[PDB]
């Protein structure tokens, strides 16, 4: 059986994409605390200076 | 008439393959990383956990004889316990 | 092959009026691959949703992959009002009776729950026990990896964190945390425990700790995970983060007033303070400084009430007082609790007799002359 070299490309490449996608999607969905929260920090700095002219 | 033909594992099947491979008894695992000490062989912390249960078993087999209790045998090759069951054993 | 701006409505009208559903699926899949790296093309999405989920296998999950990506892209394209009628429409598709397509549906839910304001709108209409139904035994090898990522996505908001406390999902995930099979769900559930604990602005962090972190095999399971040498530095840092917080709260759960709150209010629950060696060693004379009959108030609860589980905590706490104070044996002989512990040793309960055997043997360990 010569399919052992194909079985390497069959399913060991599947272990490549699961660590490619589902580890970067954990990083890509971390914008709820690294993009939304960090936006919530600087809007207080804009509301610190709007509560003098108002 | 042997061959050093390679065999691949995937570390989710590193226990249950090898254990049923060790439930057959035809395999001659050869160490090909000799440039390393007796520690840092990827599992030194957990083989001491088996050794700590080994130390507890060699101690409890001594005190079971000083009270002179008969020992059940029921001699059979059992099922090898999984690492899922391992943490439940030390309890 | 770039610069595609027009002809979007021409592809949309051809997609609806196509009797060849397999060719319409090829029209849909080519639209999905094109929109995988492109911008927005939701009134048409309100029109494409009704023709979708209609008697087709591959076109159902692909349109779901398309419409959620249409929901996950575009600021003005945020259509959470229309997505409320769409999430409940796919909630029957989110039932756990199908096969070979729920994994793509969970991945479609992973993009759908990635939003912030849509997630709080979702969880009110969700009925999140269905996600706990996926946490129930249905062979979740990669399905629980999508499910725990959904729980980690909902653990961002503190207002959603308080609404998430109306379930036992913290201990229902500790059983899944005790699995530790694919070595990636262990990374997801560890940071989700860090997300639920740290990102909650209340005094209910201990309420989320006493549920699963304290009164389950979580702090003990995290001890062996710290002994493990996984290469992921994010999981290695979250392991030290959860150990420092839960190790502080377990120390904070033993302050001898919380033990007094357990004693005076009663019900004598088995807590970590009753088994902690630091709690019995530090609060040794705390019983004697509190008008010592308060220690006999633990004995009065042990003598009068039967309590086949609650008196077991009364037996071990009485022996720890005798072990940390030999003069309390004279105080126990003054209250006569030794004859009460001796009579309670003959109880029919197994754990009550085993706890009373360790206590009564500790009561006569010092042996002053009579």
């Amino acid at each position: 059986s010569d399919a052992d070299v194909q079985k390497q490309i069959k399913h060991m490449m599947a272990f490549i994409e699961q660590e490619a996608n589902e580890k970067a999607e954990e990083i890509d969905a971390k914008a709820e605390e690294e993009f939304n929260i960090e936006k919530g920090r600087l809007v207080q700095t804009q509301r610190l200076k709007i509560m003098e002219y108002y | 008439e042997m061959t050093l033909a390679q065999l691949f594992l995937q570390s989710e099947a590193a226990y249950c393959c090898v254990s049923e491979l060790g439930e057959l008894g035809k395999v001659q695992f050869r160490d090909l990383n000799p440039d390393v000490n007796v520690f840092q062989r990827k599992f030194v912390n957990e083989v001491r956990r088996c050794e700590e249960m080994d130390r507890k078993l060699r101690f409890v087999e001594k005190e079971i004889r000083k009270a002179n209790i008969p020992i059940m045998d029921t001699g059979e090759n059992p099922e090898v316990p999984f690492p899922r069951d391992m943490i439940d054993l030390e309890a | 092959q770039t610069e595609g701006s027009q002809c979007a409505k021409t592809f949309i009208n051809l997609m609806t009026h196509i009797s060849k559903e397999q060719t319409v699926q090829y029209i849909l899949t080519l639209v999905d691959d094109t929109l995988q790296e492109n911008h927005q093309r939701n009134t048409a999405w309100s029109y494409f949703l009704p023709m979708l989920n209609r008697q087709d296998l591959f076109t159902v999950h692909m349109a779901a992959r398309i419409i959620a990506k249409l929901a996950a892209w575009g600021k003005e394209l945020m259509e959470g009002s229309d997505l409320n009628y769409y999430f409940n429409w796919i909630k029957t598709q989110l039932s756990s009776q199908s096969s070979q397509y729920v994994q793509c549906v969970a991945g479609c839910l992973q993009l759908m729950l990635r939003v912030n304001e849509y997630r709080f709108a979702w969880v009110e209409a969700d009925g999140v026990n269905c996600i706990m139904g996926v946490l129930s035994n249905k062979c979740g090898f990669q399905l629980q990896y999508q499910m725990i990522f959904s729980v980690w996505l909902l653990a961002f908001s503190p207002q959603m964190c308080e609404h998430l406390r109306r379930y036992n999902i913290i201990p229902v995930l500790s059983d899944i945390l005790q699995e530790s099979v694919k070595e990636k769900v262990t990374r997801i559930i560890l940071a989700a425990f860090r997300n639920f604990l740290e990102k909650s602005v209340e005094r209910e962090t201990r309420q989320e700790y006493a549920l699963a972190m304290i009164q389950c095999k979580v702090l003990k399971q995290l001890e062996n995970l710290e002994q493990q040498k996984y290469d992921d530095e994010d999981i290695s840092e979250d392991i030290k983060f959860l150990l420092e917080k839960l190790g502080e709260s377990v120390q904070d759960l033993s302050s001898f007033d919380e033990y007094s709150s357990e004693l005076k209010s009663g019900r004598l629950e088995w807590s970590p303070v009753h088994k902690s060696e630091k709690f019995w060693r530090e609060n040794a004379a705390r019983l004697n400084e509190k008008n010592y009959e308060l220690l006999k108030i633990l004995t009065k609860l042990l003598e009068v009430s039967d309590d086949p589980q609650v008196l077991a905590v009364a037996a071990h706490d009485v022996g720890e007082y005798v072990r940390h104070y030999p003069r309390g044996k004279r105080v126990i002989e003054q209250l006569g609790g030794k004859q009460l512990v001796m009579n309670h040793m003959h109880h029919e309960d197994q754990q009550v007799r085993y706890n009373a055997l360790l206590a009564v043997q500790k009561l006569m360990v010092h042996n002053w002359e009579y």
